[PDB]
RNA sequence: UUGGAUUGUUCACCCACUAAUAGGGAACGUGAGCUGGGUUUAGACCGUCGUGAGACAGGUUAGUUUUACCCUACUGAUGAU
RNA sequence: GGCCUCACGAUCCUUCUGACCUUUUGGGUUUUAAGCAGGAGGUGUCAGAAAAGUUACCACAGGGAUAACUGGCUUGUGGCG
RNA sequence: UAGCCAAAUGCCUCGUCAUCUAAUUAGUGACGCGCAUGAAUGGAUGAACGAGAUUCCCACUGUCCCUACCUACUAUCCAGCGAAACCACAGCCAAGGGAACGGGCUUGGCGGAAUCAGCGGGGAAAGAAGACCCUGUUGAGCUUGACUCUAGUCUGGCACG
RNA sequence: GCGCUGGAGCGUCGGGCCCAUACCCGGCCGUCGCUGGCAGUCGGCAGAGCGAGAAAGAGAGUGGCGCGGACGCUACGCCGCGACGAGUAGGAGGGCCGCUGCGGUGAGCCUUGAAGCCUAGGGCGCGGGCCCGGGUGGAGCCGCCGCAGGUGCAGAUCUUGGUGGUAGUAGCAAAUAUUCAAACGAGAACUUUGAAGGCCGAAGUGGAGAAGGGUUCCAUGUGAACAGCAGUUGAACAUGGG
RNA sequence: CCGGCUCGCUGGUGUGGAGCCGGGCGUGGAAUGCGAGUGCCUAGUGGGCCACUUUUGGUAAGCAGAACUGGCGCUGCGGG
RNA sequence: AGGGGCGAAAGACUAAUCGAACCAUCUAGUAGCUGGUUCCCUCCAAAGUUUCCCUCAGGAUAGCUGGCGCUCUCCGCAGUU
RNA sequence: CGGCUACCCACCCGACCCGUCUUGAAACACGGACCAAGGAGUCUAACACGUGCGCGAGUCGGGGGCUACGAAAGCCGCCGUGGCGCAAUGAAGGUGAAGGCCGGCGCCGGCCGAGGUGGGAUCCCGAGGCCUUCCAGUCCGCCGAGGGCGCACCACCGGCCCGUCUCGCCCGCCGCGCCGGGGAGGUGGAGCACGAGCGCACGUGUUAGGACCCGAAAGAUGGUGAACUAUGCC
RNA sequence: CGCGACCUCAGAUCAGACGUGGCGACCCGCUGAAUUUAAGCAUAUUAGUCAGCGGAGGAAAAGAAACUAACCAGGAUUCCCUCAGUAACGGCGAGUGAACAGGGAAGAGCCCAGCGCCGAAUCCCCGCCCCGCGGCGGGGCGCGGGAAAUGUGGCGUACGGAAGACCCACUCCCCGGCGCCGGGGGGCCCAAGUCCUUCUGAUCGAGGCCCAGCCCGUGGACGGUGUGAGGCCGGUAGCGGCCCCCGGCGCGCCGGGCCCGGGUCUUCCCGGAGUCGGGUUGCUUGGGAAUGCAGCCCAAAGCGGGUGGUAAACUCCAUCUAAGGCUAAAUACCGGCACGAGACCGAUAGUCAACAAGUACCGUAAGGGAAAGUUGAAAAGAACUUUGAAGAGAGAGUUCAAGAGGGCGUGAAACCGUUAAGAGGUAAACGGGUGGGGUCCGCGCAGUCCGCCCGGAGGAUUCAACCCGGCGGCGCGGUCCGGCCGUGCCGGCGGGGCGGAUCUCCCGCUCCCGUCGGCGGGGGACCGCCCCCCGGCCGGCGACCGGCCGCCGCCGGGCGCAUUUC
């Protein structure tokens, strides 16, 4: 609110919080960006590196449905599935492994970063790593592919 | 004049903004209108469903949305003559129809006309003439058992499909994925450009041998 | 500590008298005291420079000089304690 | 690279060179084009605008930060002792 | 080249000579290697004329020596009616310092109500956000061998053909 | 500056004295620091302390009458010690400083007198400002907790409106000039009449048109306002004509 | 300081060097003074001037241009 | 009839406006340049300096400043010797 | 009789008129006769930082729908579609974030399992001691030599991910190929290395908008004027 | 030569109709800059924006793919969120900047030309008769006229259609004339104090209205009434009442219009040309070897053409069918009509305008463009007397009030006069310190009391201690009895709701000859959480207690009797 700002406390103040050598003039650097390669160098070497000049290809029609491809993480990928079937797989002694529909929690592709817990699954996916499938086949699983 | 740290910003003010701004103040009272405008028509169509017509099945084109089922346009002319149902009819008893659609699956058309079948079983028709009741029209104790549903009739909901725990098989645990990506992934970069080598390889020895 | 010829002249030179015709300051004293002769608007013509518009500490010609009744100062004039 | 202290140049664009390099977008092949990296073409106002004059017919916002008038400090010069 | 000149054109220059005066940077007539004259960007001349710019002479006169007086209307006073510019507060000087010329500050000189008629020394008096000079990455009139273009114009092709 | 010459001058000096917001002590205000102390008001359900140079318990267990005791403590509160206090541009914090409206709240105020305004009245707060007393007023007004802003003026050759000094001043000075008697009238240098003296001097200060103005033309009444004095007059005002 | 490993670097030489562990020594190894360290956001500023001493141009300048320090600016007060 | 008219030509006249008339709109045109910028108290407290810019009346960037804190104590630091 | 304060007067000392620009202002620098009223950093959007609240690897109904003040308020959850965050790197094809030990023939089974060092607020243990006559003596506390597991955080050494360079030896097959995968050592990245974000509100700073208020010389679009004057004609 | 047709073009005050212009907020088509930014400026930006022109409607436009995509595919147009400040464009600088998919609002599809098939089976106009006519229509009679074969109407349009044959198969569709039934436009109305005192000028102010805590309340919004009123009045609430006009429905007859449909098989047909496209030029767009549009030139094909975001060639695919047209809905609205509201403004504010305002007034014109509200409850607007000609005073009177006297509510400051006080030759004015004089204030002028104790004069229904009743507190009672809760737990031959990505008899759907092999739904079991019931422990009742007993305190009523108490 206006009751709070600066400005009520700036009354009686002739230069109202903006200097008597130099006064507070309408552009006195341009409008906007002006001059960032002429007397704003400074400022964009400094702070804006990379602003100038293109790079790469030019995709013209670009559609993001094409690259659609959330990815998801082993620590994570028992929490998609609900408690119950993790605990009745550890408990189970028929050997039975959970199979695990990544695609239907809406996660394409598998990415193996966090420790996963011993006990077997069959992950059913789009896309694996390979440090993701060796992680599986190392604590013993089973990997889909589907389309 | 830039400060010492921050963004670069583009805003797009530069033209006459103020002259073309709309505000919804009006939000409220259209919301109203809306909410009039639908319940004056849901009682101009005393028995007939609120939402309108029944719509098909269907699954989103693009990649990100392909595993998801929406509501469809209407039912597409395939569709309806396997059910037995004529195209002129089937607006007249309710049932959205557009002719431009296709069918180059199986299981989506037969989910169709399953629909279909449910919606007709589902119906009840009055008769065109109170007084005197037709083949096509329903009995007069369920006549009186009419009444209107709320939302969409038959709403498409995303089945899914769970299946249980089995036993992990030793082809499965020998299985590389990661591998068959990438050769697949080879093998449809490079096809083309092995056949042209094998054309030409082909056609230079034939020569050879000639 | 002058009268004059010449020049807008400050300077300068000459004639005559005298006693001497000494030098300077006061916002280069003094434009709401004057004049506008010259610089220095807009019009013009000559010469030089520039293709040109134009320039010329080179020359020539015509070219609006506003106001005091206010304070003080000074000149006088009533009066006042 | 020159015994050392100097002898030289960003963005974008163009040109050349290199990979059995990537894309050319619904698929395949070949020209072409677009990419990555390393050089060259350039800015001498040299951290890099693409740039001839006049205005006394001039205009605007300002500047005693900045001249020509007067006024101050020194007196080179001028005058005087 | 013919012509012409210290010209309305000559910096040096107030050129040199003669005349015009007692005295002339003025005027006129001459002389010319003329900074930088000159032939239709016209030269030279020339009767008449010019509210055009110059020098001299006769007459004339207050332009002056050297100021004086008279008239009409104001100014002056009264009756009636009656504004405006301008105004930080205001208003006596000398020196000092200061933002380098004060009315106010310091030290002195001193100062005494309300006032009338003149006057133009000062108020760095009043009008106008200096027109001169400079700055502005502020312009406008104009010019061109500045940059970029454009009407129009000439030419070629295509169709009418 | 006055003035000063057995200095009130000059050079070397001795005591004494003079005073700044400087220094020492003291009072008050505020800031900062000790990120200090206080829930211990633990009372006939009791025992009154943790300032003292020295790290830790006025600690517990096994054997040899009278019915009494001040304030405190809105803990966003209170209290104790020290040091410090300048300030342009600028920044931050506290405002129980100020204005308008909104949600709550004061069994708020008020025709037995609100806002506003004036006041040589009583005060408070450093200050922004605020509360009472006296006079006019006749119909609305305020305190606290939160919210919101078109929220505070000395200037901007600021905008609008009003009023001073100038000032009863400048001026009412272009075109020769008025005088006498009477009438109306309350009032006459200015109207009317009569007489005299004048001017325009037939390219006029005369008589009539066009453009332009539009009732200014005529009669009566008024003298409120205007005709830069005044008016008994008007091209002024009001009535009716043309 | 004392032991013990590692090394694909360098080597006559368990040579050199570096790295990594284990063990021991508190008279806290000049004086004085002081609680320190660290991270974000950020206004205003970006015309200066003067003075002792050093010093350049100019004869000189209340001139112009430098270095240290202190002031004015931003600052009142006693004295001149 | 306005970048047009007309000019025996002075940039003269074009409704008191002419080296480009008047009215309305774009338009509250832009301004690195002047002017102003409104209540109190307390606390802290500067710079006119480096570099770069068609940069010199300005900015960006360092430096100076304030605010908000945070990590620790009852080893570290110093315009000093 | 008291009343500092508020009215007037007298005296002593001090005392130049304010604002603004400036290194320097009382200035012979500009604005200012006086008074009353109005009057100038506001709003929208974006970003950053800091603070308050809710939830929390989730968070948000802002759009839509269901039910005087109320155009409010509540609800949706199979309306979380979608934004932000949870994954970065490369121009792109794409890839995409610990390992060590044991036995057998690079591969198989089992075990340990998600860094190290220095400084690190706090916590844990305790060589003894805190007395009422003196000795042994227990329980509740308190202090403490010394020794530890060390928050957050800082510094270094490691490790992992993506692009790139070099040296390389192996591994897999549905199509043994100009196939695909793997190591070590340097290097570039806005990375990981046991979350910290999302929504709302407040303050500050910057920006685009008229943007703190007033101010041009100019430019463009559309219309009105030859009743003055310039010129031609009747 | 003439007569009679057709074709092209005239003249009609010919009969019957239509367009012209205006508003123009929103919309459609065209034309279309410069301010500004880029710290200059030329490309860009401002910006398909202002200005200018044309055309409507209640909405307009668009609109049912020559579409989006490359997926397991969607399926008209339009609008919101999102995609997204992204792809992309840009002196790659400043800056500009979509689209797909997804979630919603709404959702509605269709019709010609062409190819064909039916005796032009079609349509318009005039004359007459009947019916209703203030949306000139329906039926019938005209060897009445005309349009049209240079093509009207029926079938029929890319989703196939037509015809023939074979099977199945329905009649109630549709108007419009007349006529009987149960949602709006206005009119007239509906509850309760002027109750008793009391101020006032007037009350709507203040007190009371019982043990019907005045009356009504589905009505306590507002306004007016001599203040500030739920009850005085209008209205207010009401699924409250009465009257008139009209409307969408649900019936009846009446006239005619059509006697129409689906599946299988056989045969034929099927498309819009100066148009696409190519070259070039110009504008536009994010569209970049050219997104869109336009001018010129070339200018086609039909297993063809278009699209598939990098030009071209070859080759398989995917998707539509351009050059013809219609269509409500969701959507926009600063013009207009009638309304409601506001954390807005309160007469220098707010529209320029609260009032005889786009009026007065100025300019030749285009245009510019104000200032200006408040008597009083009621004019009760000051009778009458007096001086003056009058303006205007002095009395008197109205009003509570003229201290409200016709621009009249309140009435500041600058400015001016008068009265009173003080001072005055260094312009005025100011800060510190006093002194003097005035103004009022201290209702001051014999000066505060408050507790305990002593002493003297007094007056009470009087203290302590006991009795009864009531109330409260207290861990009383180490462990009284009974209830309640746990953001505590355990047991359960208990009765349930929620969720699960934990498993597993019945029904519906599709392929095969009642069966073997599949999907969806329901049911059952299992697990987690929660609700209730029973039993057993822990804690609390100091966010959450009841009955006894014990202690204490307090209050009332007695006995208390004056060396106590007040
Ligand atoms: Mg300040
Ligand atoms: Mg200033
Ligand atoms: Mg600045
Ligand atoms: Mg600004
Ligand atoms: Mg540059
Ligand atoms: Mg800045
Ligand atoms: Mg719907
Ligand atoms: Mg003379
Ligand atoms: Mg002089
Ligand atoms: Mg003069
Ligand atoms: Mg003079
Ligand atoms: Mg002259
Ligand atoms: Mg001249
Ligand atoms: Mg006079
Ligand atoms: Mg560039
Ligand atoms: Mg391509
Ligand atoms: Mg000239
Ligand atoms: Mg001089
Ligand atoms: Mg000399
Ligand atoms: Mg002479
Ligand atoms: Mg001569
Ligand atoms: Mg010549
Ligand atoms: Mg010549
Ligand atoms: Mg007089
Ligand atoms: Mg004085
Ligand atoms: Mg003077
Ligand atoms: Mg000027
Ligand atoms: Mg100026
Ligand atoms: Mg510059
Ligand atoms: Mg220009
Ligand atoms: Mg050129
Ligand atoms: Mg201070
Ligand atoms: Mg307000
Ligand atoms: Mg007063
Ligand atoms: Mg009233
Ligand atoms: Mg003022
Ligand atoms: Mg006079
Ligand atoms: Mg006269
Ligand atoms: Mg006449
Ligand atoms: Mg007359
Ligand atoms: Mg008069
Ligand atoms: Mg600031
Ligand atoms: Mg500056
Ligand atoms: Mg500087
Ligand atoms: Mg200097
Ligand atoms: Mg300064
Ligand atoms: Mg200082
Ligand atoms: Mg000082
Ligand atoms: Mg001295
Ligand atoms: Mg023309
Ligand atoms: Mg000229
Ligand atoms: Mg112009
Ligand atoms: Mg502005
Ligand atoms: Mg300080
Ligand atoms: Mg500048
Ligand atoms: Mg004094
Ligand atoms: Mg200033
Ligand atoms: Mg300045
Ligand atoms: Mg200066
Ligand atoms: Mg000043
Ligand atoms: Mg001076
Ligand atoms: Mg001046
Ligand atoms: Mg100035
Ligand atoms: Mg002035
Ligand atoms: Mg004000
Ligand atoms: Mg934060
Ligand atoms: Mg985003
Ligand atoms: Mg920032
Ligand atoms: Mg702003
Ligand atoms: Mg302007
Ligand atoms: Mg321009
Ligand atoms: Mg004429
Ligand atoms: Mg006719
Ligand atoms: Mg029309
Ligand atoms: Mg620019
Ligand atoms: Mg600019
Ligand atoms: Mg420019
Ligand atoms: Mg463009
Ligand atoms: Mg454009
Ligand atoms: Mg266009
Ligand atoms: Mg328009
Ligand atoms: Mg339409
Ligand atoms: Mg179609
Ligand atoms: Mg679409
Ligand atoms: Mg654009
Ligand atoms: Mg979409
Ligand atoms: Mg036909
Ligand atoms: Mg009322
Ligand atoms: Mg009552
Ligand atoms: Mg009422
Ligand atoms: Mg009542
Ligand atoms: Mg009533
Ligand atoms: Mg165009
Ligand atoms: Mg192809
Ligand atoms: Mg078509
Ligand atoms: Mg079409
Ligand atoms: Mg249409
Ligand atoms: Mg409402
Ligand atoms: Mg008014
Ligand atoms: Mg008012
Ligand atoms: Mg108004
Ligand atoms: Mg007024
Ligand atoms: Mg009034
Ligand atoms: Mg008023
Ligand atoms: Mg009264
Ligand atoms: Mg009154
Ligand atoms: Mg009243
Ligand atoms: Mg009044
Ligand atoms: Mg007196």
């Amino acid at each position: 609110p206006s009751r709070l700002r600066k400005t009520r406390k700036l009354r009686g103040h002739v230069s109202h919080g903006h200097g008597r050598i130099g006064k507070h003039r309408k552009h006195p650097g341009g409008r906007g960006n002006a001059g960032g390669m002429h007397h704003h160098r400074i400022n964009f070497d400094k702070y804006h590196p990379g602003y100038f000049g293109k790079v790469g290809m030019r995709h013209y029609h670009l559609k993001r449905n094409q690259s659609f491809c959330p990815t998801v993480n082993l620590d994570k990928l028992w929490t998609l599935v609900s408690e119950q079937t993790r605990v009745n797989a550890a408990k189970n002694k028929t050997g039975a492994a959970p199979i695990i529909d990544v695609v239907r929690s809406g996660y394409y592709k598998v990415l193996g970063k966090g420790k996963l817990p011993k006990q077997p699954v069959i992950v059913k996916a789009k896309f694996f790593s390979r440090r993701a499938e060796e992680k599986i086949k190392g604590v013993g699983g089973a990997c889909v592919l589907v389309a | 004049a830039p400060s010492r740290n921050g963004m670069i910003l583009k805003p797009h003010f530069h033209k006459d903004w103020q002259r073309r701004v709309a505000t919804w103040f009006n939000q409220p009272a259209r919301k109203i209108r809306r909410r009039k405008a639908r319940q004056a028509r849901a009682r101009r169509i005393a028995p007939r469903p609120a939402a309108g017509p029944i719509r098909p099945i269907v699954r989103c084109p693009t990649v990100r949305y392909h595993t998801k089922v929406r509501a469809g346009r209407g039912f597409s002319l395939e569709e309806l003559r396997v059910a037995g149902i004529h195209k002129k009819v089937a607006r007249t008893i309710g049932i959205s129809v557009d002719p431009r659609r296709r069918n180059k699956s199986t299981e989506s058309l037969q989910a169709n006309v399953q629909r279909l079948k449910e919606y007709r079983s589902k119906l009840v028709l009055f008769p065109r003439k109170p007084s005197a009741p037709k083949k096509g029209d329903s009995s007069a104790e369920e006549l009186k058992l009419a009444t209107q549903l709320t939302g969409p009739v038959m709403p498409i909901r995303n089945v899914f499909k769970k299946e249980k725990a089995r036993v992990i098989t030793e082809e499965e645990k020998n299985f590389k994925a990661f591998a068959s990506l990438r050769m697949a992934r080879a093998n449809a970069r490079l096809f083309g450009i092995r056949a042209k080598r094998a054309k030409e390889a082909a056609e230079q020895d034939v020569e050879k041998k000639k």
